[PDB]
C-alpha cells in the first residue's frame, strides 16, 4: 500500500576518460557522484548535502572501484577484437526550464540521452556562435546500464533568439545537434 | 568496454528495504547478481559469454569479506540510507502553473489553450480541464510524464481545444502532492 523508491549506487569504469566514475540518484534524480582524485562524494543539488560525504563507508566503494577497473585491465585486451563493443549514439533536446516570457530572464536545459559509452563534451551556440554556459555537465547513471546528461545555459528571450546545444561523443568525436528558437511565448504582463 | 557494479536498492516511503540486487555487467551485458535464496554469486539467467560471469563467479565468491555485505543486504540499505531518507521522502515543491494561448495543432477548433505546470517534485501530477465549472476531456490522451529538470524540479503540460464564447471560463486544475488544495487557472475569451 506504500509506494516504492530506487536508490541505485551505480559504480562505472570504461576506457579513456573518465576511468572510473560512480553516480548513485534517488528516483532517477541522482543526489550524489563520487570523486577519486579527492576520494568524497560530491553534491548535485539537494541543497548541497549537509551530511555530504560522510566517510561511513568507503570499504563498500574502493572495492567496487578496484574490481571495476580490473575488469577494464585485465578483461578487456583478451576480449578486445573477439566481441563487439556496445556504443549507442546520444540524443540531444533543449527546451526551457520556465514558460517562455519574451524579455523575462530564463535558462536552456540540454537534455542528453542514450549516452553510452559516457564521454561527452557539450558545447552551447548562439546564433551560431560559441558561448559559455552556466556550470558544468551533470552525467547521471540511469537504469538499464545507459547513462544521460544535462548542461544550461541562462538568457535573456528575444523573438529572434536562435540557440544550438551541441553534444560531442568523445568515444569518436561524433556530433548531435539540437536547435532551439522561441514558440508559443505567453502574453507579457 | 564499460563495466558496471550496479547495487539497487528498493525501501518503501518509510524507509525498509524490501528487496537489494548486486549485478555485475560487463559491455552492457548483464553478468552476475546476486541471488538470495541459496547465497550465492550466481551468474544472471543465461549468457553467450556467460563463461566469463561463471569465471565471475569464482573470483568473488572467494571473499567472505564480500560474501559476508551479500548475507547482510537489505538491512545494509537503512544502515546507509537512514540520514538523509526522511527528507527525501519529504522534499516537496509545488508547481506554478499559467495558462495561455498555443499554436492550435490537430485540430479543427481556432483556440488551443496550454496549462503549463512546472518547476515540481515529486513528478506525480494530475492536470484536468473545466468549462464553466464542469469537467471536460482535454486534448491528448496519450498520457505524458513529467519531462526531469535535472536539478529535482519537473514540468509538463495539457492542451484543450475549444471554439471560443466569451460567456464561457475554461478552467485547469492541477493536483500535485505538494499542494493539499487543488490549484486551479481560470481562462475566458476576453482576457
Ligand atoms: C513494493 O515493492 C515490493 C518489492 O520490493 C513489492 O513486492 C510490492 O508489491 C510493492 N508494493 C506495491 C503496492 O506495489
Amino acid at each position: 500500500d506504500l509506494q516504492n523508491h530506487t536508490f541505485l549506487h551505480t559504480v562505472y569504469c570504461q576506457d579513456g576518460s573518465p576511468s572510473v566514475g560512480l553516480s548513485e540518484a534517488y528516483d532517477e534524480d541522482q543526489l550524489f557522484f563520487f570523486d577519486f582524485s579527492q576520494n568524497t562524494r560530491v553534491p548535485r543539488l539537494p541543497e548541497f548535502a549537509d551530511w555530504a560525504q560522510e566517510q561511513g563507508d568507503a570499504p563498500a566503494i574502493l572495492f567496487d572501484k578496484e574490481f571495476c577497473e580490473w575488469m577494464i585491465q585485465q578483461i578487456g585486451p583478451k576480449l578486445d577484437g573477439k566481441i563487439p563493443v556496445s556504443r549507442g549514439f546520444p540524443i540531444a533536446e533543449v527546451f526551457t526550464l520556465k514558460p517562455l516570457e519574451f524579455g523575462k530572464p530564463n535558462t536552456l536545459v540540454c537534455f542528453v540521452s542514450n549516452l553510452f559509452p559516457p564521454m561527452l563534451t557539450v558545447n552551447w551556440q548562439h546564433h551560431s556562435v560559441p558561448v559559455e554556459g552556466f556550470g558544468p555537465t551533470f552525467v547521471s547513471a540511469v537504469d538499464g546500464l545507459s547513462f544521460q546528461a544535462f548542461s544550461y545555459l541562462d538568457f535573456t528571450p528575444e523573438p529572434s533568439d536562435i540557440f544550438s546545444c551541441i553534444v560531442t561523443h568523445e568515444i569518436d568525436r561524433y556530433t548531435a545537434i539540437a536547435y532551439w528558437v522561441p514558440r508559443n511565448a505567453l502574453p507579457s504582463l | 568496454f564499460v563495466a558496471h557494479v550496479e547495487s539497487t536498492c528498493l525501501l518503501d516511503d518509510a524507509g525498509t528495504p524490501k528487496d537489494f540486487t548486486y549485478c555485475i555487467s560487463f559491455n552492457k551485458d548483464l553478468l552476475t547478481c546476486w541471488d538470495p535464496e541459496e547465497n550465492k554469486m550466481a551468474p544472471s539467467e543465461f549468457g553467450v559469454l556467460n563463461s566469463l560471469a561463471n569465471v565471475l563467479s569464482q573470483h568473488l565468491n572467494q571473499k567472505d569479506t564480500l560474501m559476508q555485505r551479500l548475507r547482510n543486504g537489505l538491512q545494509n540499505c537503512a544502515t546507509h540510507t537512514q540520514p538523509f531518507w526522511g527528507s527525501l521522502t519529504d522534499r516537496t515543491r509545488p508547481p506554478s502553473v499559467q495558462v495561455a494561448k498555443t499554436t492550435p495543432f490537430n485540430t479543427r477548433e481556432p483556440v488551443m489553450l496550454a496549462c503549463y505546470v512546472w518547476g515540481f517534485y515529486p513528478a506525480e501530477v494530475t492536470i484536468t480541464w473545466r468549462k464553466n465549472g464542469k469537467l471536460v476531456m482535454p486534448h491528448s490522451s496519450a498520457h505524458k510524464t513529467a519531462q526531469p529538470n535535472g536539478d529535482w524540479t519537473y514540468q509538463t503540460l495539457s492542451h484543450l481545444a475549444l471554439t471560443p464564447s466569451y460567456g464561457d471560463t475554461y478552467t485547469c486544475v492541477v493536483e500535485h502532492i505538494g499542494a493539499p488544495e487543488p490549484i486551479l487557472r481560470d481562462w475566458t475569451p476576453g482576457l
